[PDB]
């Protein structure tokens, strides 16, 4: 490939001069006009708009912001540094007084704090 | 803004004697259908109490007799207090999943779920961070109103290292999780640099109290829970889509843990609208997916519309009424639609000559409702917005008869349409394609 | 945090709320009105037999065909089977237009469904030790190692729940798991003694005030014994075995994780998986340490099933361990989904409608209407005059019974709109010409539909 | 520059009063046709109306195509114009109503103005100043600047191998840079080394720049549903990491609109509602139409121009049902109907002049008569073929214009469809071994 | 050992002079088949056409798969022979053209002489070195690996890049292991232990293996057999080197994919530089289509493409069908079942029904052939199946027979026991006449319509 192509500006993603659209697309497309980012989140956050789910899905604004932005193969390495602790839960929180106790912010987290697996 | 003037933008309710249900002749945008209407404030009853499920009803009658209209005033006067999912049956038929999953997540969106939850979230900008790498810190930060000295937890401060927290940075705490967002940077520190990272923004910093805490309330669709269940950010999948054909046994175990939810109050269910619009586009495997779906605890109300007479059933070869199964149609109330009378359309083009903010004079209100009567009502409609255009051209204050007549003129309406296919049938491809392109 | 709602928790109702089972003696024989039932005696008799057959669990793979027309109570008979079986025989239905996925062959979603509606119920002892850490403590060795600057012999942890206090002498080689999960004092943990590590729940919410940031998630402290060993009864379907299998959960690697973060398609799992299953599930209740529950799988509108599905389902039910198969249907002389110029009874296939029971659903005489309308009215708590239940019932004999029942709630709304807590005739002839049935609204297609270049139906 | 179809036609040649020009900006007659698109015109800069439906109508080659460019010109690049067919609407990807609806939402258009502020220069320091914030400093051949940097453009700063000597570009607003190379003033730090060498940039060190940037509510969507380019590195394997579209829900859409409408309000962006042209659009099914009725119901949503050919035909997907223009008659209701007639003989020898002038071919007027002849008797869209052939006829002759001759020429070497619908008759009498395969 | 339908065909039976025999290599008769079987055979052994089509047309069981089995042992396995069906093409993951072109280019062979450049050794040392990267986030990197690598005749020690340590991680190498590391690839193959540590005192089944003779570092000379379609895959789904996507590739799920003209003229244009440095030779082969009248008037058209390639391989078509209507063009029929367009490119080779003698001399090859013996009787019953009812039933009776002769303790099949075979195995008219005299009635003991 010609380095025109390859190197400057005929690929539309990567900013220089000769391609003075990318970089201004790629500032607001993915942080100012973007519904992920936590200033946007924010002000959804509640009532019946778009994000208030969020506030019993166990993630943050932060995580949400980041699960939105990275590539699933960097997702998969951030979900190495997790812990299945509703699933340690379902061994702990087990008496009826107990009342299946599961934290607030994880409520809708419900096929994860109880299935099988975890007491076998 | 973004809200440009549409075709049902004038319909601000049903227009009934709510005490009574009785319909006014012409209130919040809708005009005459009292019959119709009545009918459909007597459903907003069964919908805004709740307590009879699964009831299915068709608004039928022919094109441009307010069948959305009515459908759009209900959505209007039920109001944000519950769901209302509006499906066109063409959206049913995904490659993604199966007809019947489609309305199986159509079902659970008009299904909400509400929780009233107190929430104790401090913001504020970072004025200083200090750590003692003898491990232990302190967090300094304000508002605009006020300013304090935070004590952190060893993990606290790594979660600040590894949000690389800094001085000027504007953050929140929730305190139940206990997890950092970085929110931005204080306009007060625009200054700081001469070239800023991509990802930056700046916001106003924080003010009143930093540790605030709030009484909010959630609705939540029976749909969004199952999609956030359906994988570990499904959450994400509410946006793309993406879903794939959520497995049953998660479906079930939801519905499971509602009903817990509801037992303890700690929520309540919400049942809402579906509204299936030309809902003729049904196919017969449809059909029988939602005489079963209908049959159920948590179903919504179903409200559809057809404008079909005797046709041909999708997915067989037999005819029936509106288009629709006779066991479908055993379920089915029915609201018929009539068409308008010329004092009827008189009005309602004026309510939508308001709308669009257009200056009939009378006689030109008089004209364009001969031509809605002769020709249409969307006909007419349309030709208040073209003759405004005309009269502007003409730099006219208000829309005279000569510009109603010349927008009658340039715009042919359908029967002069299907005249015109009539008088060129050897010009224009017929369906057997042959055609003679010769003078 | 989450602010309770204390007033009130009623139950909503649907087209079936009123039935409770299938209304029938000890002896078996149908009583004319019960369990919310009005006649079909017949019917509901051969449906105790039906009834009968599953809990004894002695058969597999039976099938039965639930037939008559639209509005006979077919699907009102199969959901009080499902009442007289109890939550605990698994019991699954689907439309036959529940099949068509796109994901996966038609065919392994009818044994998906078909494997649903077998139970396995397996019995196990939880065997844990939980608390908060209230100490951790190593004891030196009495004869400590050549060369290595401390020996640990025990490892002492005191465990704290909301019932008791235990200091746990613990085998030295825990360290490892203490290490990599952090555990603290104050820390709720949990040992398990079949391989005597622990695991970290979280930090105690008795130290919520220890910072006043800190990023923790507080967790109550154990509300059991200290010790907790019981048995614990586990409930899976076959399926959950099949897909536990096919699509294992938990993995570490890169390519589990990434899985697991994308759409999970369901895949064509195989005999062989399966049959592997059965054979070692069969160990098991040999050994007597699972129970099989053969549930039901019902199929409504079965006649949506093409012959592709029929011919399936032949090969389905002669397997060992398969469930009782109901199915329903309405479609008279029919041609087969999938055979375009075969046309049979029920449109089931021949070869597959001689392994059916057939039980008929017959039509309602007016006195059983009427009777439904009161027990239709008693579940929606409409309150009736005596001519208003005349007035329904006798557009349930002149037009439906789904539409005479369908009026109920409209006419409620109308009477009370009106001051009146009970319905009366002139709120019915009201709700009835609010809210057509099929039949006036088809003669309206007729009659302003008789002809369409404007006002006229689209047709 | 290259010469297709329609770049004779500029615009509707209107007059002021909206009246049509018998001939102008490269149109022939069509006055009826053009004044009522300059009306729809109107429509779409007034931008107030939303989801308004028009079809274009009449016989093939009567210039539906031409009026749809016509006013796609009138209209300006400001304004977005989405020409599809109904053709392009059946994905094998992602059902037909999301095909529809992205189509729909590339029509409205969002205007940003960015005061670019680029720095490009020989990097002559990097010096760390935070416990990570640098100092750069950047020369030019007509001086240097220091910049103070915030952390994480420094990062990309440090992930461009940047190092002192390099020539850079940084646009300090986004926080995009890129290295250019390495100053040739290193050039001869060594004899050979794998390396870039520029010269030092010649300019100012600092440009500040005006740019008009546009954007459609589909860009938005599209980078809302996904991780895009050099976020997304594992695309590169394909199959399951493809960027496949998606079925985007409304639950996005009513998002981005609401976070757009924050920017409106604060004058950040500009709305800019545009056209979406369906051409062919008797290629849409029943399913679709049905959708274009919700559709259009949207208080955001562009005008929709059809253009159709058919006379009374089968709907797609419901043969049942027959009507005018192939569009199911619930639907027609919503449109503004133009109709195009066919051409008079006259009319096609001004269109005629009109292409040879725009080919550059010059012709003979009794090459113009005769070359129309073919239009009245053939088709306009056959006169107009023929007149490239017959300038390199001509040319190769050695004339310089077009003559009778060229033509007659050219009509032997290039037959109609109709003059070789008589060779497939007498010749396909048998499927013997000279019969066309029937 | 075991026995198919065509064991017993060996070769088209001809002599040098290109003139069959009336009976040789397991045949009877065809000889005009046969004969032109034979010019098709010298064909492709000249390997200079391209795209030549052959039709093999004839009625079912007059040995069209036989003629084209035998023009398979006739070539020889240096050849690519490549048989398909018809039914083949139709493929869920890729276009049907798609998989015409796949099997053109298994039709087409190369043998290629290859270079190994590798090292071995024990591993006596190795020793990882380091790169702070300051800011890249993922932390430290190593960048390079030391390694003492011992042979019988010598040492060295290899300073590797970071990619072909990586291979030595996957490949979990440890001190005293011995190992392969072919410079090609990068790839790294741990071979065993060294046997200097050869103990039983270790759980695991390790390979004690002796040290490697020689020199450490080698060259091997390989010569390989590929085909076009090899190459067109490697370079598809690359799965060679020690880059990231080369090692995601061999993790994800096997799929096929719509392989670009432009990566199959690249291909060209790699195996004419091998050709040109005189260590490959082109092996242009054979594509078999069976039962071609299965393909559609998409297949037909493509092939009208394709066959034009200047390296397309000799195909050769059977049918079976007389006027028949084309596939996907249900107005269209034809003879053979291929479209009239694509016949005139065809060389067609008919193939003729069996005269009583032959079909009895067929029952002795194929007697003889599954190993039953059978009197002259028993031969002569057989054969009159042959002639009444069909060639393949006549010969399915053996095998049965045998095991019922066998049955009463005679080792021969005599008449009695190929007349208990066919009344125990009807042919498919005997059995349509009980559907039609049954079918006279429903009921419960009807066959269902
Ligand atoms: N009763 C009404 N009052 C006010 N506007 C109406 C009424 N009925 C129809 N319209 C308007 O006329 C147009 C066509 O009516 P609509 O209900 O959308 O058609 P349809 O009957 O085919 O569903 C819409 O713009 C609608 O808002
Ligand atoms: N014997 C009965 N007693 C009481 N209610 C009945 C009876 N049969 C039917 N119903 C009710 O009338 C309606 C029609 O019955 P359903 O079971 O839906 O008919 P089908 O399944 O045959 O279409 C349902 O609302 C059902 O609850
Ligand atoms: N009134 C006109 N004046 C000049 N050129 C025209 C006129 N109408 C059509 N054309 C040209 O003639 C050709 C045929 O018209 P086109 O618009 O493509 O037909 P269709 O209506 O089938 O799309 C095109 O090259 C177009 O540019
Ligand atoms: N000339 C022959 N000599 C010996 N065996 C033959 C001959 N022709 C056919 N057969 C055998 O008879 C059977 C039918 O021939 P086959 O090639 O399968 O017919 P088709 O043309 O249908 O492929 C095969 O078992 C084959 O081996």
């Amino acid at each position: 490939l010609p380095r025109l192509i390859w190197c400057d500006g005929g690929r539309l993603d990567k900013p220089g001069p000769g391609n003075l659209v990318a970089g201004f697309r790629s500032k607001y497309l993915n942080h100012m006009m973007n519904i992920w980012t936590p200033e946007n989140i924010r002000s959804s956050l509640e009532g019946i708009e778009n994000f208030t789910w969020l506030r019993f899905v166990d993630t943050s604004l932060q995580e949400a912001y980041r699960a939105s932005h990275t590539d699933v193969f960097a997702r998969a390495v951030d979900l190495a540094s997790k812990q299945n602790r509703l699933g340690h839960m379902q061994i702990v929180y087990d008496e009826p007084e107990d009342k299946k106790w599961t934290p607030v912010h994880a409520l809708f987290q419900i096929c994860e704090r109880e299935n099988p697996k975890a007491v076998a | 803004g973004l809200n440009l003037i549409a075709a049902h933008s004038h319909i601000r309710g049903l227009g009934v004697d709510a005490d009574t249900l009785e319909p006014r002749p012409s209130s919040q945008g809708l005009v005459g259908q009292e019959k119709a209407r009545k009918a459909a404030a007597v459903v907003l009853e069964m919908i805004k109490q709740g307590k009879i499920a699964g009831r299915a009803v068709l608004i039928a009658g022919p094109p441009s007799t307010g069948k959305t209209a009515i459908a759009m005033g209900m959505a209007q006067s039920l109001g944000q207090d519950v769901p209302f999912t509006t499906l066109a049956a063409s959206e049913i038929f995904s490659l993604e999943m199966s007809k019947t999953e489609a309305l199986t997540q159509a079902f659970r969106k008009s299904i909400g779920v509400r929780i009233k939850e107190e929430s104790e979230i401090m913001e504020g900008e970072v004025v200083e961070i200090q750590i003692d790498r003898s491990k232990q810190g302190k967090l300094t930060i304000k508002t605009t109103d006020m300013e304090a000295i935070y004590d952190m937890g060893s993990k606290m401060i790594d979660a600040m290292t590894k949000e690389r927290v800094m001085a000027g940075d504007i953050i929140s705490i929730d305190k139940s999780s206990g997890k950092i967002t970085k929110l931005g940077r204080s306009y007060a520190r625009s200054r700081d640099y001469d070239a800023m990272g991509v990802d930056t923004k700046f916001l106003q910093c924080p003010e009143g109290e930093l540790q605030k805490r709030k009484e909010v309330v959630h609705t939540v669709s029976l749909h969004e829970i199952d999609v956030i269940n359906s994988r570990t950010q499904g959450f994400l999948a509410l946006f793309s889509g993406d879903t794939g054909e959520i497995r049953s046994e998660i479906r079930d175990q939801i519905n499971t843990k509602v009903a817990e939810w509801k037992e303890e109050g700690k929520a309540e269910i919400v049942p809402g609208v579906l509204f299936i619009d030309e809902v003729h586009m049904l196919d017969i495997e449809c059909f029988s997916y939602i005489n079963r779906a209908l049959e159920s605890d948590l179903a919504p109300i179903v409200i559809m519309a057809s404008n079909r007479g005797v046709s041909r059933i999708r997915g067989t070869d037999y005819k029936s009424p509106h288009g629709l199964p006779l066991d479908f149609l055993d379920r089915v109330v029915i609201i018929n639609t009539h068409p308008y009378t010329p004092d009827e359309l008189r009005q309602i083009l004026s309510i939508r000559a308001q709308e669009e903010e257009v200056d009939l004079t009378p006689d030109a209100l008089a004209l364009l409702t001969k031509i809605g009567q002769e020709a249409g009502l969307r006909y007419a409609s349309n030709l208040i917005t073209t003759s405004q255009l005309i009269a502007a051209k003409r730099r006219a204050k208000q829309v005279g008869v000569e510009d109603v007549q010349r927008s009658f003129k340039l715009f042919y309406d359908p029967a002069r349409s299907v005249r015109f296919v009539q008088e060129s049938e050897k010009r224009l491809i017929g369906n057997d394609g042959v055609v003679d392109f010769s003078y | 945090i989450s602010e309770v709602r204390g007033n009130t928790r009623d139950h909503r109702t649907a087209a079936h709320t009123h039935i409770k089972g299938l209304g029938l003696n000890s002896s078996g024989i149908a009583e004319k009105q019960a369990a919310g039932f009005v006649g079909q005696c017949a019917a509901r008799e051969a449906c105790g037999v039906v009834v009968d057959l599953i809990k004894a669990h002695k058969m597999a793979g039976r099938g039965v065909l639930l037939a008559g027309g639209p509005g006979t109570g077919k699907t009102a008979l199969a959901l009080a089977i499902s009442q007289e079986l109890g939550t605990k025989i698994p019991f699954c239905p689907i439309t036959g237009s529940e099949i068509y996925s796109t994901e996966v062959k038609k065919t392994e979603v009818l044994m998906e469904n078909f494997r649903r509606a077998i139970g396995l119920r397996v019995r196990e002892t939880k065997d844990v030790y939980e608390g908060e850490v209230t100490e951790m403590t190593p004891e030196e060795a009495e004869n400590p190692l050549g060369g290595y600057g401390k020996t640990i012999s025990t490892l002492l942890i005191g465990l704290k729940s909301a019932r008791g206090q235990k200091k746990l002498r613990l085998d030295p080689s825990i360290y490892e798991a203490i290490q990599k999960e952090r555990v603290q004092v104050g820390d709720v943990i949990y040992i398990e003694t079949n391989t005597g590590a622990c695991k970290r729940v979280g930090r105690s919410d008795a130290y919520a005030t220890e910072f006043d940031l800190e990023a923790e998630e507080y967790v109550p402290i154990p509300k059991g014994e200290v010790h907790k060993k019981k048995e614990i009864v586990q409930d899976v379907t076959l399926h959950d075995l099949d897909v536990a299998n096919a699509r294992p959960q938990g993995g570490q690697d890169i390519i589990s994780m990434m899985g697991q973060l994308m759409k999970p398609k369901m895949t064509e799992i195989t005999d062989k998986l399966r049959m592997e299953i059965n054979k070692v599930v069969q160990k098991y209740i040999n050994q007597g340490v699972a129970e099989l529950i053969p549930g039901v799988l019902f199929i409504d509108e079965a006649h949506m099933l093409d012959i592709e599905c029929f011919t399936y389902l032949n090969k389905a039910l002669e397997s060992p361990i398969a469930p009782i198969v109901v199915l329903a249907s309405n479609r008279g002389i029919a041609t087969i989904r999938g055979a375009d110029d075969l046309k049979a009874a029920h449109g089931i296939p021949p070869d597959f409608l001689q392994r059916l029971l057939i039980i008929p659903t017959h039509p309602y005489e007016p006195d059983e209407i009427r009777r439904i309308v009161r027990i239709r009215a008693q579940t929606e708590g409409v309150q009736l005059t005596d001519a208003a239940v005349d007035r329904v019932a006798e557009h349930g004999v002149r037009i439906s019974l789904r539409y005479c029942l369908q009026l109920l709630a409209p006419a409620s709304i109308l009477a009370r709109v009106n001051g009146r807590t009970q319905v009366d005739v002139q709120d019915i002839a009201e709700a009835e010409e609010l809210f057509l049935d099929a039949r006036r609204s088809a003669n309206i297609l007729t009659s302003t539909g008789e002809s369409g270049g404007l006002h006229g139906f689209i047709s």
